[PDB]
This record gives C-alpha cells, structure tokens and sequence, in this order.
C-alpha cells in the first residue's frame, strides 16, 4: 500500500491464494466412441 | 521456503517550542517503519552402497 | 522444482507465509529512569 506510516514487507503479505484450478473450455470429443467395438484374443 | 516478518529500528520523535504551541507543530513528527522478512531453504545429502 | 513431469505456476505457491515476528537486538536505556521525579503544576 506504501500510503500510511507503516508499512508491510512485501505484496506476499497483500494477497490470498487460491487452491482452487479452472480450467477454459475444451474440445468436444465425437469419433472416440461413436463405433462398435471387435474385441480380439489373438494377433 | 519459509518467510518470517523482521521488525523495523527504533524511532525518535521531536521536541517542541512553546512558541509553536498555537499551531499544528504541537503534534509533532511522524515516525514510521516498514517491515522487512527472510528465507530459508534446504540442500540434499545423499550417498548409496551395494552388496 | 521445474523437475518431474508436472510443475508449479510460481515460487508463492511453494512458500509457506508465517506471521512470526522476530526483532535483532536493541540499545538498553539507563538514564531514563535512573533519576526521581519531580511532579509539577505550573511554568
């Protein structure tokens, strides 16, 4: 603040951190699972 | 690392005359003080052995 | 760290901010109050 008479030692003291994460919008995922299935036991 | 506040030195305030009694030196100076901090850290000791 | 596979956005999210005070050693005052007092009620 550097504005009364007393000040604090660093802004590490002026703030709060979060543990809180967001994350922004992601890509929509369509051929991943759309078809069926051929389950295999061999080469 | 760890952070620890250090507390600032000493002040001094002011001595008046009675002459300035009538106006705003009556009060005086202002004394002031920031803070200031430290660090700490680690280092790393290791060694190994095979039998 | 900036070491294994996932890291840290900043050093502040590595820190822990303690609100311990400490303070160095001070100038000791003997003639403050080594002397009586002597009250007063006028100039």
């Amino acid at each position: 603040n550097q504005s009364s008479s007393v000040e604090v030692s660093s802004e590490s003291y002026e703030t709060i951190f979060s543990q809180r994460i967001i994350r922004d919008l992601q890509k929509e995922l369509v051929v991943g699972a759309l078809f069926e299935e051929l389950p295999m036991s061999s080469k | 690392i760890l952070t620890m506040l250090v507390e600032p030195d000493a002040g001094r305030a002011t001595w008046v005359a009675a002459s300035a009694y009538g106006s705003d030196n009556t009060t005086g100076s202002e004394v002031t003080g920031a803070l200031t901090e430290i660090h700490f850290s680690t280092y790393k000791l290791a060694a190994k052995s095979f039998i």
